[PDB]
């Protein structure tokens, strides 16, 4: 009988859908990856002492990785993290391998470029058992990269150093500029720093890992300059619903 | 299967409780169903004998007994019962019993004259329910015993649930057998001697199908007592067994077939025609059951026939007038094998199923046969009389089944296990089990035996081996394996997320049945014909669903019967549309669909009580649709549907695909199913949304931006979405924000057009505009809207 | 792939899934694709045992059939009904009200 | 739904164990659920198991 | 490939993810944001007025000195920087841990992980169908009573 028509091509009555931070989304997928492989995600607090930061990753006073670290002081003691140590040199004492734990959190420098930021994100890579090989953080890595970027992509493993890991590694991928791109940061866990946690290196062995959110999401999704994740600007936000 | 305690006890009697020996059963692969008693707990009763009956002096019904038990007197004891006389031997509950249901026994007057007790029956000890009249004990009972002790009545019938595999378990001895290998003790095996033929008689019978049946075993046994009783120690073991006390014919092929599962059948000699003709059966032929149902058989099925007609369904059911009557005096008794492939099936496809179909499917020992048939000549001889012919043996050596000779490799055996076990307790279990093991270097080789019919590869015996040594006794081991991540793919949407976005939304998930009543889907989809169940559980659940509403509109109907008519639900399932040229004649899409009704909101004390209208259900969808980032390219367009509003209806399109619909319910469907109110519904294509724009960062402006409104008249009939869709395509340089803002329809506006209140943002990345091409391009989308709407500007 | 991994997997879900360091055993049983074959009870508080896995590992010609070689690939299956799980979870007593779809019984899971 | 939470909770279960979810239709033939897994016609599975049978 | 054994994890259905948390308000109209740890003293010392903060003896400006007691420092310093570029209308929150000294807590301060927001402007974007009213303090708890009830102990919540 009665004909109520209306246009149904208005806009209905809703509230426009949120988006995560980039860095998050970013985040999420990571942990998602390495789910799926038995890495559980730990947790920890930003502020720092000396030696749960320094002095567990074989890094002793003197090292030149210290002041020459770009890092934030309170006390001679205390200080703003510079990476997601603390969390898995407290793991590694709580419980004997096997492990495999994935370390995110934020972290703290001192310089403020277009590439870099006095605060940023880091994701931390841990796993300890018995018959770990290098040829393992190849292969780990490697799948990693692939599906991070979707792409059989072009990389190479290249000789670095840290303190807390031999044999060290920096990897990176042929950028789309012709050159290469370092990254993230590897190695198989230095003897030193599963002795102080009780592990004994010659029954157990593992390698860590590190990279950069804010480095990888500029790779990912196109983002010129580093400064546009913390201005949080809600027409740049809004891009990554 | 059930069977008796103190039965299985007779052949192995380890020295273990009842629920230790059911644990035990369990273990071995054979689920017990339960245990149960065979009687009430009572005590105080005794067997007795009647010494004299007379005449109840007030009471037509009742007798006035005295009975002995052994004691210093006789007791005096009234009973009703139509089978009471005097040469009986009784059971009597003496004064200090208690039966079931603590019925206390005290001395009493019935009708004037005095009782000492009572005289019991089946029924009043928990037994069974047989209260046609007293129990009647064999003379030879013993006066002063106590029931229990006579009748054994502290016993436990268990049931058993045996799978198709360990066909052998379905008798007590096959039961047995295996409860000998667990506790590693001998079988004891009655003493089953041959009767030894003392009569000439025989019939001819020729087997015609030997693959179907290799043997066939026949017996005459001439004059027999048909009606002669069953001894109770036989009606016990039935009845403890699962099975009730018939006739001593078919009493003695019941017991033959419980203790060594064996089946067996009884003809009537005289009504047999010719001979035995074993034969697969004529297409189309019939043949009348036992109980009177007829069957017109397949050329698939064997039966046992005579020279002119057919006589039963073979191994599966007897015939009706082939069978033992009750003024037959010479049977003949079957006993053969029949191959398990050529009787299964055949009782399903005529809904039979019998304790002989049951056993030849699965397989009956093919060394059994003979044994068998001697215990059934004995205990029938034993029990009606008469005397037995010679065993007419019919036999193919060669289509019998043969014992499988399987090699048993140490290496395979700690592979699938992963758990170490002696050599000598692999060689002892095989061997238990009736293999012929010979062991060899790091290998064995058993030949399973006649009774086994589930050994026949490698993996067998380690199920065997694994099942006796014991599963709670293997330790576990985490799987080593590889860590390999797989494929994941960014631009993939979760089905997980869609629906936490309605459960954010309002909504509630819900499972409706697949299969929906088609006389309610008819109406909300005519004259589409739906995928149809023959047979199945219900007529209003007979009809696959082409979509998710009939189901979802039952469940807000269910729940508005339950004085709740706000219903926010949604679903998510296969829909089931024919088609030809889709797999299996059927294409099955994961649809995701829901539905909505009564007030927007629950009752609020400052949220307006308004009903849900149409956009509410779409703004919930282009939440939906937001998740993809193509919601610049879905379009609203109003398509017929017979179950939804014509002006309210809506087709959602997706760059040219449609993806399902949305609207309001038909007010005449409305009507029907009497929905409380206006309700919306939608249902979406899932595997066409399922993939979402992954992100590309652009650059931001650093320069402010410029705001201009528009008010464009148009028809009535002009889509919105195609003007705003229209500024935003023509002005891609700089129009960055395209927003309706106010819809008018009234005074000012000529009746049919409306105006619509549309704002522009505009804004670069490289400089500052200025009204010299702000107007310019705000132009040039009026001058478009012209061109494809002849639109105007007011 | 060997039954102490079948057992050790199951024995790490049952637990996780209960959030209980509860009893369990092992029965064999049949399925025609495994051999041996088994199925997982669990004693609830009623005393007696439940049924709730059924597992085995995987026959060779189920191998066979697809392209894999039993004598150099193995694996165990395992199956289970989510309503039976769900009952024993939350306490749910008729299995009927999964599929009514009460309102007033969804609720309860939010 | 209170299956869908088991279901997912499972899912995440084995997630952690490289368990990849794989879906497929409702509607088989009979050598996807009865002869790729040992069952042939003459089995008894294919109707102790109570099955819905279009043809 | 990494050879290990495949054992589960801990998991414990009582726990409420942040996850979970940040995926509802993203469905409420909420973007997610991240700001710096340190902030400007002088601002937080007008929201946070008397509250001695954790300082930083040598920052990178002292603008950026002073670690956040609460993440409203943040948060409404975001606000105006969308709001100085046209964008009237934010719906924006955080999730970060906040440093308030302690001296019971591990390193003289105590580190709590917190989750934060703020709305303001109208309550939605101009609609044709909707009217243009801004947002109250019954919009926001709304909100909190969709996040709360995702511990199904939303009942046993004051205000
Ligand atoms: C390693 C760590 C500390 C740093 N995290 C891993 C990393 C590796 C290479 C580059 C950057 C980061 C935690 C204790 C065990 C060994
Ligand atoms: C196909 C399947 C699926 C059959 N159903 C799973 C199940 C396994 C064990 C016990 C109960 C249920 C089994 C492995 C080979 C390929």
């Amino acid at each position: 009988l009665a004909a109520e028509t209306i246009d149904v091509s208005l806009p209905g009555r809703r509230i426009e859908n949120g988006g995560l931070h980039p860095v998050t989304r970013t985040i999420d997928r990571i942990e998602s990856f390495f789910g799926e492989l038995g890495f559980t995600v730990a947790t920890g607090p930003e502020i720092e002492d000396d030696y749960h930061n320094f002095d567990a990753l074989n890094i002793p006073g003197h090292h030149p990785a210290r002041a020459d670290h770009d890092t934030f002081w309170f006390d001679t003691t205390r200080l703003l993290r510079t990476q997601t140590s603390g969390v898995q040199i407290r793991t590694m004492k709580a419980q004997q391998p096997p492990i495999r734990i994935i370390a995110p959190g934020r972290v703290y420098r001192n310089d403020y470029d277009q590439t870099h930021t006095p605060m940023f994100h880091q994701m931390e890579g841990l796993i300890v058992d018995t018959n770990i090989s290098f040829t393992n953080l190849k292969g780990t890595l490697h799948d990693f990269l692939r599906n991070f970027f979707e792409e059989d992509l072009q990389i190479r493993f290249r000789p670095s150093y840290f303190p807390f890991t031999e044999p060290s590694a920096e990897v990176d991928v042929m950028g789309k500029n012709g050159k290469w791109l370092e990254v993230l940061g590897c190695g198989m866990v230095h003897p030193n720093v599963l002795r102080n946690v009780g592990i004994d290196p010659e029954v157990y062995s593992g390698f860590a890992f590190g990279m950069g959110m804010e480095r990888l999401t500029m790779l990912r999704y196109g983002v010129t300059d580093l400064r546009s994740f913390f201005e949080n600007d809600l027409r740049f936000l809004k891009q990554f619903k | 299967m059930k069977f008796s305690e103190l039965w299985l006890r007779e052949w192995v009697n380890p020295a273990i409780d009842s629920d230790a020996l059911a644990n035990q059963i369990t273990m071995a692969g054979l689920e017990v169903d339960g245990v149960e008693p065979v009687a009430g707990s009572f005590h105080g009763v005794v067997v007795g004998e009647v010494v004299e009956c007379a005449q109840h002096p007030n009471a037509d019904k009742l007798r006035v007994t005295k009975v002995n038990v052994g004691g210093d007197r006789l007791l005096d004891i009234v009973c009703g019962a139509p089978n009471c006389r005097q040469g009986l031997r009784v059971a009597v509950a003496t004064i200090g019993a208690v039966l079931p249901g603590d019925f206390k026994i005290k001395a009493a007057k019935l009708r004037g004259e005095p009782s000492e007790g009572m005289l019991c029956s089946f029924s009043e000890l928990g037994i069974s329910d047989d209260h046609s009249g007293i129990i009647e004990l064999p003379a030879d009972a013993p006066i002063g015993t106590d029931i229990r002790e006579y009748l054994k009545l502290d016993d436990n019938t268990i049931e058993i649930s045996v799978t198709p595999n360990r066909a052998d378990c379905l008798g007590i001895i096959g039961v047995a057998r295996d409860v000998a290998v667990l506790n590693q003790l001998p079988l004891v095996q009655p003493e089953i001697v041959p009767v030894g033929a003392t009569i000439d008689d025989t019939l001819p019978i020729t087997v015609e199908a030997p693959e179907a049946c290799p043997r066939y075993l026949g017996r005459v046994v001439k004059g027999i007592n048909v009606k002669a009783p069953t001894p109770l120690w036989m009606k016990e073991k039935l009845r403890r067994c699962g099975i009730r006390s018939i006739d001593a014919v078919v009493d003695v092929t019941n017991y033959v077939l419980l203790e060594l599962g064996q089946p067996m059948h009884a003809f009537d000699k005289d009504r047999i025609e010719g001979g035995i003709v074993v034969r697969m059966a004529k297409e189309g032929e019939t043949l009348v059951l036992l109980d009177g149902t007829e069957a017109k058989l397949n050329a698939d099925t064997l039966v046992i026939a005579d020279h002119n007609k057919a006589l039963a369904m073979g191994g599966i059911f007897g015939g009706e007038h082939s069978g033992v009557n009750d003024e037959t005096q010479n049977v003949l008794l079957e006993c053969a094998f029949f191959s398990p492939l050529s009787i299964t099936g055949r009782a399903r496809r005529h809904g039979l199923h019998t304790d002989a179909s049951h056993r030849y499917e699965r397989g009956v020992d093919p060394a059994l046969q003979h044994k068998a048939m001697e215990r059934a000549t004995r205990l029938l001889i034993d029990i009606c009389g008469g005397e037995a012919g010679p065993v007419i043996d019919i036999t193919n050596e060669a289509t019998l089944p043969k014992r499988a000779t399987i090699t048993l490799r140490r290496s395979k055996l700690d592979r699938l296990i992963g758990h170490h076990i002696a050599d000598e307790q692999v060689t002892d279990i095989l061997r238990r089990l009736g293999c012929e093991v010979t062991e060899g270097k790091d290998e064995w080789q058993a030949v399973a035996p006649s009774w086994r019919f589930d050994m026949e590869i490698e993996e067998d015996l380690v199920e065997e081996v694994a099942r006796v040594y014991g599963y709670n006794n293997i330790p576990d081991e985490p799987v080593q394996a590889s860590l390999i991540m797989g494929t994941h793919r960014e631009a993939d949407l979760s089905l997980k997320r869609v629906k936490t976005l309605l459960n954010d939304k309002g909504y509630q998930e819900v499972i409706t049945y697949s299969f929906v009543d088609p006389k309610v889907q008819q109406m909300i989809h005519p004259g589409v014909e739906a995928l149809l169940l023959p047979s199945p559980i219900s007529v209003e659940m007979s009809a696959m669903r082409l979509s998710l509403w009939t189901g979802l509109l039952a469940t807000v109907v269910y729940n508005q019967n339950r004085q709740q008519n706000r219903v926010r639900i949604f679903e998510s399932g296969l829909r089931f549309v024919p088609d030809t040229q889709a797999p299996l004649g059927i294409r099955q899409d994961l649809m995701l669909a829901g539905v909505i009704c009564g007030n927007r909101y629950e009752e609020h004390w400052n949220l307006a009580k308004e009903t849900v209208d149409f956009y509410d259900l779409k703004g919930d969808l282009e939440s939906v649709l937001d998740l993809t980032g193509k919601l610049n390219e879905v379009e609203f367009r109003a398509e017929a549907n017979p179950a939804l509003h014509p002006g309210q209806s809506a087709a959602i399109y997706l760059k040219g695909e449609r993806i399902g619909f949305v609207g309001v319910v038909h007010p005449e469907l409305e009507r029907k199913l009497d929905l409380n109110g206006r309700t919306l519904v939608f249902e979406l294509e899932w595997n066409k949304l399922a993939d979402r724009v992954v992100p590309q960062a652009r650059e931001i402006s650093r320069f402010p931006a410029n705001r201009r409104d528009i008010a464009v008249v148009v028809a009535e009939n002009v889509p919105a979405a195609d003007i705003l869709s229209e500024c935003k395509k023509v002005g891609v340089n700089q129009v960055v924000g395209v927003n309706l803002f106010d819809v008018y329809r009234g005074k000012g506006v000529a009746e049919g057009y409306k105006s619509l209140a549309i704002s522009l943002i505009l804004q670069d990345t490289s400089r500052t505009l200025e009204e010299e091409e702000i107007a310019a391009t705000v132009a040039k989308c009026v001058e478009a809207l012209k061109e494809r709407f002849q639109a105007s500007l007011r």
